[PDB]
């Protein structure tokens, strides 16, 4: 095949190039720290009333989506423009968390394109909202005897609300001609009316806690990325290693070079990547580059015999009729102590011949 | 709150020989037993370096911050604690602010109205800004820090990060080889053209302890670095200092 | 809303291969066993074209 022929000339050929495939593949990323406050948005205690909707800017940070899917009572799990499942994957230079509370049957107007009280009056979205929303019951923290007045919304407002705006104005609103003053009555409303939480009510009047996570890319970069995939660390094999984007196929092995806390990979003479440090255990470990030979074949004429040799160059004959030369490793010929002419020569005073084959 | 300083003493700013200082490594990359050529943001070696003292001297002007700053400091007791970064150091721009109080290494980037003179003053007084209204970044740290104490940094801005690199060594300038270890890798995103450092007053007026510090400014360079056995620097070539070491 | 399109697959498609299979697909770690609830979305939903 590497000749292009189909007879093959009596002499020794460098054909192929021995290698150990690789047979799993190693990819590690760095222990997923420095969590994101997501305990201080969901776990609050006390959230605040829709039209004075709490905004926590998030940064600097791994921020796990998998401890919000792991508790049964987060109901309402709907996001628009980004994959849910590719939360952890794709990731944003900004995330804002806005936090409320409504009642049950306007959880829906928390979507983009919507109307209502809420949507129009206390929380608007953008047509063109990247981001999740999470909403889910709340009787037992949010729901009183005697009613909950501490849940207060806008039912009144002059004009519609730009997205992500608030109002936490309480101006009386004038429904009419004459000027309120101030004073309430009759065409003149204070517009911050109370959700007055009673746990006996129907599902759709009851409480519900919703948080809208919205994220921004900008000219910054990304700064918030969610945790990457590591598997286990196999070593003295030959596997597809990448580490922090850093890709290639070797054998991990332990290394002695004792490397500088501040230094992750390692070259040596010929400025090839030799050693790394893996990104979840700081211990050193040397990247062998995988058991590579040369592969000659060493074989009389097609005419006259079939029989052919192999000799691994630079190979020692334990990492592959096995004689040890120093050219490398010589299989298929019988080392012979008589001394003749060379027929075929191998190298470091080592030459074969056809009489079987016959290395001497 | 801020407190004008009007004990000055005026005096001209010195100079001094840069030696074979500045060096740092360029990257995050072990290198053994070899000679390995970058050209990256260096210090000349013995380069013209701006020296000011400590001792009545309050040495605390603004400077330029051009491509890279290398800082040395010549120190004892720890009065020199931090640097402010920025373009025009008011709150119409942002800026990054690096200090290490008694307790803890802190660092922000925040819209400071610092004053024209900031400084801190047990250390108990602590006046650099009136004001800090959009604060985007906080990042808290490890304590970084006869003239016993050498310390050495060096700070770039490329592509919006800010490295600084760090050496600490026991001792005008010494004359010896210190490579420098990078320390902090930080992710801004901001313009930065101008720097101040932060010095701390002994209050019994107030006195300054002996300190010096230098200021050097990098420009781009290819070095001609020697890794040893253990990855340590142990010397670099200027390529366009003199002849003899172009042909090193 | 007669124009569907396939949100969720476990892996990539081949090239010009169609997939037609109206599965459910697992989201999350729980198993969905065909049956829709938290995390188990039907793969295709519709264009809202106005
Ligand atoms: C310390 O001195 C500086 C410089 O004289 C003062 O900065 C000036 O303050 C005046 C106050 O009216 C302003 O009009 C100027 O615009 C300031 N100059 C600059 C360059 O900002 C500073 O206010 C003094 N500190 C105190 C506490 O008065
Ligand atoms: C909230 O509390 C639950 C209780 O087990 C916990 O599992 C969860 O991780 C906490 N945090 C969030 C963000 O849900
Ligand atoms: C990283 O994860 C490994 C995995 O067991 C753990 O042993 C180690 O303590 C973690 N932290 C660091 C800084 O290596
Ligand atoms: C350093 O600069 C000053 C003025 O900038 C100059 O007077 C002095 O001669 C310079 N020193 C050297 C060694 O170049
Ligand atoms: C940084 O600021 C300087 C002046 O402070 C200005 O001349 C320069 O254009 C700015 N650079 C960028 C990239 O904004
Ligand atoms: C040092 O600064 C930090 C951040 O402002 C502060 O929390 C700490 O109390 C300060 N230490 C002292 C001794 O004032
Ligand atoms: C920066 O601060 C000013 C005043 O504190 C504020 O009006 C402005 O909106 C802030 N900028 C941003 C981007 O928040
Ligand atoms: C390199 O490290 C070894 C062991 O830590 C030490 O014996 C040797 O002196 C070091 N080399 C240099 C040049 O310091």
């Amino acid at each position: 095949c590497t000749l292009k022929s189909f007879t093959v000339e009596k002499g020794i050929y460098q054909t192929s190039n021995f290698r150990v495939q690789p047979t799993e593949s190693i990819v590690r990323f760095p222990n997923i720290t420095n969590l994101c406050p997501f305990d201080e948005v969901f776990n609050a205690t006390r959230f605040a009333s829709v039209y004075a909707w709490n905004r926590k800017r998030i940064s600097n940070c791994v921020a796990d989506y998998s401890v919000l899917y792991n508790l049964a009572p987060f109901f309402t799990f709907k996001c628009y423009g980004v994959s849910p499942t590719k939360l952890n994957d794709l990731c944003f230079t900004n995330v804002y968390a806005d936090s409320f509370v409504i009642r049950g049957d306007e959880v829906r107007q928390i979507a983009p394109g919507q109307t209502g009280n809420i949507a129009d009056y206390n929380y608007k979205l953008p047509d063109d909202f990247t981001g999740c929303v999470i909403a889910w019951n709340s009787n037992k923290l949010d729901s009183k005897v005697s009613g909950n007045y501490n849940y207060l919304y806008r039912l009144f407002r002059k004009s519609n609300l730009k997205p992500f705006e608030r109002d936490i104005s309480t101006e009386i609103y004038q429904a009419g001609n004459k000027p309120c003053n101030g004073v309430a009555g009759f065409n003149c409303y204070f517009p911050l009316r109370s959700y007055s939480f009673r746990p006996t009510y129907g599902v759709g009047h009851q409480p519900y806690r919703v948080v809208v996570l919205s994220f921004e890319l900008l000219h910054a970069p990304a700064t918030v990325c969610g945790p990457k995939k590591s598997t286990n660390l196999v070593k003295n094999k030959c596997v597809n290693f990448n580490f922090n984007g850093l890709k290639g196929t070797g054998v991990l092995t332990e290394s002695n070079k004792k490397f500088l806390p501040f230094q992750q990979f390692g070259r040596d003479i010929a400025d090839t990547t030799d050693a790394v440090r893996d990104p979840q255990t700081l211990e050193i470990l040397d990247i062998t580059p995988c058991s590579f030979g040369g592969v000659s074949v060493i074989t009389p004429g097609t005419n006259t015999s079939n029989q052919v040799a192999v000799l691994y160059q630079g190979v020692n004959c334990t990492e592959v009729n096995v004689f040890q030369t120093r050219a490398g490793c010589l299989i298929g010929a019988e080392y012979v102590n008589n001394s003749y002419e060379c027929d075929i020569p191998i190298g470091a005073g080592i030459c074969a011949s056809y009489q079987s084959i016959i290395a001497y | 709150q801020c407190v004008n300083l009007t004990t000055r003493t005026q005096l001209p700013p010195a100079y001094t020989n840069s030696f074979t200082r500045g060096v740092y490594y360029p990257d995050k990359v072990f290198r053994s037993s070899v000679l390995h050529s970058t050209q990256d943001l260096f210090l000349p070696f013995f380069s013209n370096v701006t020296w000011f003292h400590v001792i009545k001297r309050f040495d605390n002007p603004v400077l330029p911050f051009n491509d890279g700053v290398y800082f040395a400091s010549i120190e004892k007791s720890n009065i020199i604690r931090g640097w402010i970064f920025g373009t025009t150091l008011d709150s119409k721009t942002q800026s990054l602010l690096i200090v290490n109080n008694a307790t803890n290494v802190v660092i922000k980037v925040c819209e400071f109205q610092f004053c024209n003179d900031p400084f801190l003053d047990m250390e108990s007084e602590f006046r650099v800004y009136s004001s800090a209204n959009n604060c985007t970044f906080e990042y808290v740290s490890q304590p970084f820090l006869n003239f016993k104490n050498l310390r050495e940094f060096v700070f770039k801005n490329i592509d919006g990060y800010f490295k600084i690199y760090s050496k600490h060594t026991p001792i005008d300038l010494p004359q010896g080889f210190s490579a420098l270890e990078p320390l902090v890798d930080l992710p801004i995103g901001i313009n930065i053209t101008r720097f101040q450092t932060l010095l701390a007053l002994h209050r019994s007026g107030w006195t300054a302890g002996a300190a010096a510090y230098y200021v050097g400014y990098l420009q781009p360079r290819t070095f001609l670095l020697k890794y040893n056995e253990n990855g340590t620097i142990t010397d670099a070539v200027d390529c366009a200092l003199d002849p003899l070491s172009e042909t090193k």
